[PDB]
């Protein structure tokens, strides 16, 4: 009597994947290297996008956990009284306002959930519901954003998970800060209808399901072929 | 079956060289787990009983001269004598023991150059 | 460097069944003893052998239905049994022995078979 | 009261996370068919095996069909192969397999289905033979009459199950271990010869269908050894 | 022994009593106001729509790779149905498709017939996309090769891929049947509506597709009929299409 | 589970054996050749008295069988009409008259009982009871017969029995013929007491117990020494 | 009404006598003990079996006394011998040798009984094992242990009994004829050897007796082959 | 345990146990009124003749072969049964015999002891006869031979063949007892009458015989005794002798 | 010991008749480890040296003629003259090799019957 | 073919010795001579072997304790000699030679040592 219960779809999904690792500075410098943005989507992560398309259908909440690693930057003024840094994080639902750069209006928000967190703390963690419109989640699409055979083909209008943004709140003065942040995704009370066969082929695009027609299996010698054998022995003699 | 191909000529070098040999097998011969090759290497004297010189194509027999050296593991065996002679005149085989048949070498008479 | 001596050569005739026994100076643990076939066109060529203390007796599928062995522990024989011989078996029996699973450290002496017609 | 542990990030903890978006009435859900509780409702349902991989057939279908032909040969081997799924190149690609290679402990029995793809018309005999872990594949018709074998008829019958048995010593075997000679062998022999009237095909060909029995289970989650991709995507 | 089935009174078919794989375990059914977010009766169409659909009969060579049907476009010109897809605007409806081949007791084969959800498929070209003519004709069966495509804007046609991206022989997890033409000469599937929105378009989406695929190869004696006909007939089951009247009064 | 009825006592000691033959003629030749005697006694025929010696004390009856064949003697003068043979078979009880000759008056005594048998019929049967002074005949006897230890050794005691004289009847004038006389013996209702072990050398005396030193049993290879022979090979024989 | 042979003499019937002397009153019988009803009987009691008769001491008693030497005998034989009374040389002078001798069909166990004239401060281990008549006998003490064996301890017990048994495809065999490996064979084996304090003989001896059993029977009486004499005595 | 026996109020004996064999199963008994009709009644005199005669001791060294008593005659000369046997005509008895061995736990050996009913013993010369001297002395022990005997009128004493004729390996079928010195030490015999008449003369029958003979010779080390005592009792019972007054 | 028994008497029959008889083993003379019956068929002629016709029991001498041809297994040993003749005038042997003693047989003499 | 000669006959008496001689033709490596004894009334009796190549020296049971044996390889002569010679000892000596392992394929001449007393 053998038990059945690490292979059920809650064991099997609800495993902690680092989906992102960004970095971003803190001090005057290009714009757009003064935020980290993600876009959420099981599309990117091979491992993960593999799981995630043995079934048709998805339902299930997510939990995101935030890590912040910050160290100084060379170079000269550099500042030796730093009393502490905080970082802002921005959940932007589909449709919301998503800022452009640093010290933005779309920061101000009241629709957009923010966490201020200074370090030293545990890392921040958030758990969105299951948003849509629709009743399921789906990992294959066949058919088109539009009723009349234009747009991209195999792109489904009703799933979309927002954005996540990250900025310092500091506005520090003398010396350049850098940041890395890692994200840590988990779906939870999850849901899989419709079962499908495992991929064959290396996924090539993240948006398509473009292959290259590879083989069924490995190769053998011969079709009565089984290697290995014994030598004269013993047992073999 | 599981046989095995020598050089595919004799010698043919003068007195006193150095002789490199090759005897190719058309099965490996490597065991995992024993980390042993099963093949030998022979010496018939014409006329007399055969006697092999390496056994395990790495263990030099107790009785067997400092020249001779076995190499080659799997499908590759090899042979090296750092001295070749005229009066140890035999048939060089390679003999392997992994599995029915015992099959034999190929054949290398030592010919005459002198 | 233990010598070894077997039956040794006689001139039979064609149809004429020929056992070559194989002396022993040895033990009879898990050690084992069988025969060559020394023919300058034919080369080396192995018969059958003998597993003293695991009785195992095999053969060359190349002479199934034609030869059989059988041997004495107690005696510390063994002989081959040949039937429906041919004239061209005429070739030198070596009795090789060893005490493994896996060498060729003792051999035998030499055995001829040669018939006249 | 508090260890300096206590405060840490454990990335196989469950605890409950403050929800970022309340007052959201979520959409209600609707009955879609086909759900799954369980990996192993996967894990059997009959794939078809790939036997014939012999390095020309890996690019087509021919890999899938086993070939009988019809001729005066009497003790010549169909096939055989060996039965240690999730390792073996035959097993490692059908879906007991990969289900498998996600995992790293398993333990249970195979099922085997051969299907005989002819004429109706064609008549014959062969002698499935299976031998146990520890042991020898059989080289010849008689030593594998001998030990454990089933003379399937495809006159009677066009379809043939074989249920592997579950030998060890341990509760789980692993998926990739160092198993020489111990694991099992399952060889077909040719036991009369394809017979057919005049107007059938003379050659014919066998399919085989791999799935999991009702005791098969796994453990120790871990990643599978075919993703071969470290960059994200585009 | 046999039996005749009069659906809609304009078709009759004879089959002989066998085996029936009914979709995931559900029999198609109306969809009830609960599962409804919209509060608009949907009208129900059965009149011409719950009869028999008989499509082209194909060829079964010896050298033929497979087939594939894209659902729900198949009946866009056949009968009611084929207004009733044009005339509104989201439909649902489930499926029973009989297959039957033609052979006789000389001949060999073994088709896979299936039923595959979504069968999202991939370009001959990996980086550009597809086209709505490559995936699908409105009546003519597409096929599969044998070899690799090299087409700009068509359909990976890799029998031994499926086009899907997914090994062939995998196929079998989805609703399937096999016909072993030594026993057997029919397939019958019952496929339910399976999407994650109470009713869609008819246009837009293919539900799901069907695909036949010889997995043994047809074999024949010299003297004998060179093809095997293959027959498909479909016919719809619970169609549900939207309401066009003012819900408020007038 | 065989039966035990052909080793029992009546079935091993009731077997009719010929324990005498004698010839005698009718016309011609000294007196001691006209007549045939015997002394009845189990002392005389090795193998009955090897089945008798087993025992130490007997008791039974006796039935005797006497065939008598008859020829005619070549010579001159030969007989060519004598009609039949009559003879005459006399069994003289222990301490009573003997014939010493043909024509003696003691063959015409009214205590010893005699058969008139003419040839050419069944032979003749007679039968006599355990005549004795004692309660068992004794095969071995242990002493003397007189009291002064003086004697002959285990030897005339009470076990006798009587004599069978067999004659002619027929006064003869024309040629001679001979006759042969052939005894036969069993016992009736034997009773057995004691038995000894078998004997081992051979007889040597019809009346003492005498012997000469036998070995006991026949030779032998080995000690450890069974059937398995060895051929003589290359090995030391 | 009368065949010719009616008037007959047939040397093995049985036919009431006219009487010689009617009128005589026989001795009355009287009680002497010691009464033989049946010959088996005889066979039944236990005599001694001379096992060592080797051309030198048939002539002696030393036929009797089996040699146990004292010493580091390492893995010699005690004795051994074959099992068919009534023709083997040992077997063919005892009682139950001599009464088999006499019939011509036997059937029966025969008990064998070895007792140990010893020293009482002696002690050592024997090995008696017996080998069925379709059988090579053991030749060294690993084949004896591997068959029917006892191990008979002379210090615990100085008697030791062995019943063989009946294993025939018939119900009689013949008395007097050669079955060579049809017989059966009984050897006797060192174990470890006798061990004496300071002051016990270091030899010993071994007798044995043969004697048949409950269960035994014999049939078709004929003469004995051991008489030699045709002439009558004197 | 140990036992005393008091028979006859004149002798001692003392055993602790032993396995005892009464002849063919028939204890001795008075003749009865079945098979008594003689001239007169019998008497029964058993005052002195019920009691126990030890007779003299024997060596067993390890060189001796045999030895071996004729009875009655070995009781000729000893007291009242002697005095009885001298007057009385006829005769009638039975016997008990005891035979006790006086060794240690450092000797070996092994001893047959049978009662042989009437046994008819040959000549060493085949053609000539035994006399009564060679056939018994008066109540010593006459010993048998290893090898042949050379004599005119004296007894084959070979001892492979009993002085009877007969193997002597196949003397158990008699009443016999064997004494091992390693586990046994003694022997009992009863004998009752056995002869064809209900009463005979002792003097000149020769009723039976007992023999002593060592199938396994003794062997001792050096420092012990070179001979090992045997003792031989008698104890007639039911012993009857014929009438002697007027009817 | 190990012995055998000729025929009971001598052929006794008229020149130019083939001729069967046998010869009788007192213990058996198959070595079944070699399948080899150890035994052979002899001739001495009066006033010369004895010399076998068979040997083993199934060939016969070389140099003999094909009319002498001995067989049997077992205790039985049997041997068929094709034609019997004047000029083979000798005594019969059927001795067994086996072991010393290399007992003989007894012996079959040619009489005079013509 | 090859014939074989011995010593001679001689007319000898009770109680003295005769050594007989034989010669060979033939090699000395595992091959064997015996010799038989020819007389009418005993028939043929072997005597005892040699076993040059073995060192095995053999004799009948017999004749136990009564002849021996001797001889030398390198010269090629085989001596029987014997005691205690009787007046019944009288046969014609046949110097048989075997070169098979156990065969009687080759025979001697015949020598008369007839005694008187």
């Amino acid at each position: 009597y053998h038990s059945r219960t690490e292979s059920s779809i809650e064991n099997f999904l609800c495993r902690a994947a680092c989906v992102y690792i960004a970095t971003y500075a803190s001090a005057g410098g290009t714009p757009t290297e003064r935020y980290a943005s993600w876009r959420i989507n099981t599309r990117q992560m091979v491992q993960l996008r593999r799981k995630f398309e043995l079934f048709t259908y998805l339902r299930f909440d997510m939990e995101i956990t935030f890590v912040i690693t910050s160290t100084q930057d060379p170079g000269t003024q550099l500042a030796q009284d730093m009393p502490v840094l905080t970082h802002q994080i921005m959940y932007i639902p589909p449709g919301g306002p998503v800022p452009n750069s640093a010290t933005d209006f779309a920061w101000q928000s009241s629709t957009n959930p923010s966490i201020f967190w200074t370090e030293g703390c545990a890392p921040a963690r958030m758990s969105v519901p299951f948003i849509s419109i629709g009743n399921a989640y789906s990992n294959f699409y066949d058919g088109w954003s539009h009723f009349t055979q234009e747009g991209v083909y195999g792109f489904n209008s009703l799933n979309n998970m927002g954005h996540i943004y990250v900025r310092h709140v500091n506005e520090q003065s003398l010396g350049v800060s850098t940041s890395t942040l890692r994200v840590y995704f988990k779906p939870k009370h999850v849901r899989a209808w419709v079962p499908r066969p495992p991929r064959l082929s290396p996924y090539v695009k993240s948006s398509n399901v473009n292959f290259k027609p590879t083989a069924v299996t490995t190769e053998r010698k011969d079709i009565n072929d089984v290697g290995t054998l014994r030598p004269v022995g013993y047992t073999n003699h | 079956y599981i046989e095995a191909s020598q050089s595919p000529s004799s010698l043919a070098v003068s007195v006193g060289e150095k002789v490199t040999m090759s005897c190719k097998s058309s099965q490996s011969l490597l065991y995992s787990s024993n980390q042993k090759n099963y093949l030998a290497w022979f010496q018939q004297k014409p006329g007399q009983s055969p006697k092999l010189l390496i056994y395990w194509a790495s263990t030099r027999e107790s009785g067997v001269p400092d020249r001779f050296t076995g190499s080659g593991s799997g499908t590759d065996f090899t042979l090296t004598i750092s001295s070749v002679k005229a009066e140890d005149l035999a048939v060089y085989y390679c003999q392997q023991y992994y599995s029915y048949p015992y099959t034999f070498g190929g054949g290398t008479k030592l010919k005459i150059k002198r | 460097e233990v010598q070894l001596q077997q039956s040794g050569p006689e001139l039979a005739r064609p149809w004429a069944s020929v056992k070559i026994s194989c002396q022993a100076f040895y033990t009879f643990s898990n050690y084992g003893m069988q025969w060559v076939k020394q023919s300058p066109g034919q080369g080396l060529e192995w018969i059958g052998p003998f597993y003293p203390g695991n009785a195992d007796t095999s053969y060359n599928q190349k002479f199934k239905g034609k030869a059989t062995l059988t041997a004495d522990k107690s005696s510390s024989t063994a002989y081959m049994q040949f039937s429906s011989l041919t004239s061209e078996d005429s070739a030198v029996y070596y009795c090789a022995r060893v005490v493994a699973t896996t060498d060729f450290d003792y051999w035998g002496q030499g055995t001829t078979v040669t018939v006249s017609s | 009261m508090l260890t300096p542990g206590s405060n840490q990030f454990l990335t196989s903890d469950d605890f409950q996370s403050p929800s970022a978006m309340p007052q959201f009435d979520v959409t209600p859900e609707m009955k879609i068919p086909g759900e799954v509780h369980n990996l192993m409702e996967i894990a059997e349902v009959d794939s078809v095996v790939p036997v014939n991989n012999t390095k020309e057939n890996i690019n087509s279908m021919e890999a899938y069909r086993i070939p009988v032909t019809g001729g005066d040969q009497l003790h010549t081997q169909v096939f055989g192969f060996q039965m240690q799924p999730g390792l073996n190149s035959v097993f490692k690609r059908t879906l007991l397999g990969e289900i498998l290679n996600y995992y790293a402990h398993w333990s249970g029995s195979v099922k085997l289905t051969f299907v005989f793809c002819g004429s109706a018309m064609a008549t014959g005999k062969f002698l499935l033979a299976y031998s146990p872990p520890g042991a020898s594949p059989p080289q010849n018709r008689k030593q594998a009459m001998l030990g454990t074998h089933v003379i399937w008829d495809v006159g009677l019958q066009s379809s043939c199950v074989l249920c592997i048995p579950w030998i060890s010593q341990t509760h789980y075997r692993l998926v990739q271990q160092d198993e020489y000679t111990s694991a099992g062998y399952v060889t077909c022999w040719y036991q009369t010869g394809l017979i057919v009237p005049p107007g059938a095909p003379p050659s014919c060909t066998i399919l085989c269908f791999a799935s999991a029995c009702n005791d098969f289970s796994v453990r120790n989650l871990r990643d599978t050894p075919f993703i071969e991709q470290t960059q994200l995507l585009q | 022994r046999v039996r005749s089935i009069t659906l809609g009174n304009s078709t009759i078919t004879t089959q002989e009593c066998a085996n029936v794989v009914v979709g995931y375990g559900v029999w198609p059914s109306y969809l009830q106001d609960n599962e409804a977010t919209a509060e608009d009766q949907p009208t129900q169409p059965d009149v011409a729509t719950c009869r028999f659909y008989t499509l082209d009969s194909i060829q079964w060579q010896k050298e033929s790779d497979g087939w594939w049907w894209k659902f729900p476009e198949a009946l866009k010109n056949m009968g009611l149905f084929g207004q009733n897809m044009e005339y509104h605007y989201l439909g649902r409806s489930g499926y029973t498709i009989h297959v039957q081949c033609n052979a006789s007791k000389f001949h060999q084969g073994c088709l896979l017939v299936v039923c595959v959800p979504e069968a999202e498929m991939g370009c001959s070209d990996v980086e550009r996309e597809v086209v709505a003519a490559s995936l699908s004709s409105e009546d003519t069966a597409k096929s599969f090769s044998r070899t690799e495509s090299n087409g700009q804007h068509t359909v990976q046609t890799v029998v031994y891929n499926a086009g899907m991206g997914v090994g062939v022989g995998n196929l079998t997890i989805f609703p399937h049947q096999w016909i072993n033409l030594r026993t057997n000469n029919s397939a019958t599937i019952v496929m339910p509506y399976i999407n994650s929105v109470p009713m869609d378009n008819m246009f837009r989406h293919y539900n799901f597709t069907l695909m036949i695929i010889p997995f043994a190869k047809l074999e024949y004696t010299e003297q004998a009929s060179n093809y095997v006909p293959i027959t498909v007939t479909v016919a719809p089951m619970c169609a549900e299409y939207n309401g066009l009247r003012l819900a408020s009064h007038q």
